[PDB]
């Protein structure tokens, strides 16, 4: 089911970039 | 054709910045290999993906969502990363 995926990863992925990372 | 691998770049600690990395997809499974030693220090079933998202520039794998599935890394290829994946749990499914 395709649709926004992209963007909702892609969105996440910004969650990557902020400052945390994996918080561990 | 089998285990693929790509160079992506992840966030570690220590900075703020990502880390070049080694990826490693597996008709079984992912994982975060050491670009420096080429051994693996993550793994994650292939069949365990909920939904992933390759980019231009960045991929990313949905596994966990119920908490934290999304893994994600810095890759101008991911399509190449996803669709394998995605050719992989066509097959593994």
């Amino acid at each position: 089911d395709i649709d926004q995926m992209f963007s909702t990863l892609l969105g996440e992925m910004d969650l990557l970039t902020q400052s945390l990372g994996v918080d561990t | 054709y089998g285990v693929s691998f790509f160079l992506v770049k992840e966030k570690m600690k220590g900075k703020n910045k990502l880390v070049p990395r080694l990826l490693g997809i597996t008709k079984e499974c992912v994982m975060r290999v050491d670009e420096k030693t080429k051994e693996v220090i993550q793994e994650w079933s292939l069949t365990n993906i909920k939904r992933w998202a390759a980019s231009p520039k960045s991929f990313t794998l949905d596994f966990g969502d119920y908490q934290d599935g999304y893994y994600s890394v810095q890759t101008t290829e991911g399509e190449q990363i996803a669709q394998l994946i995605a050719g992989y749990i066509d097959i593994i499914l």
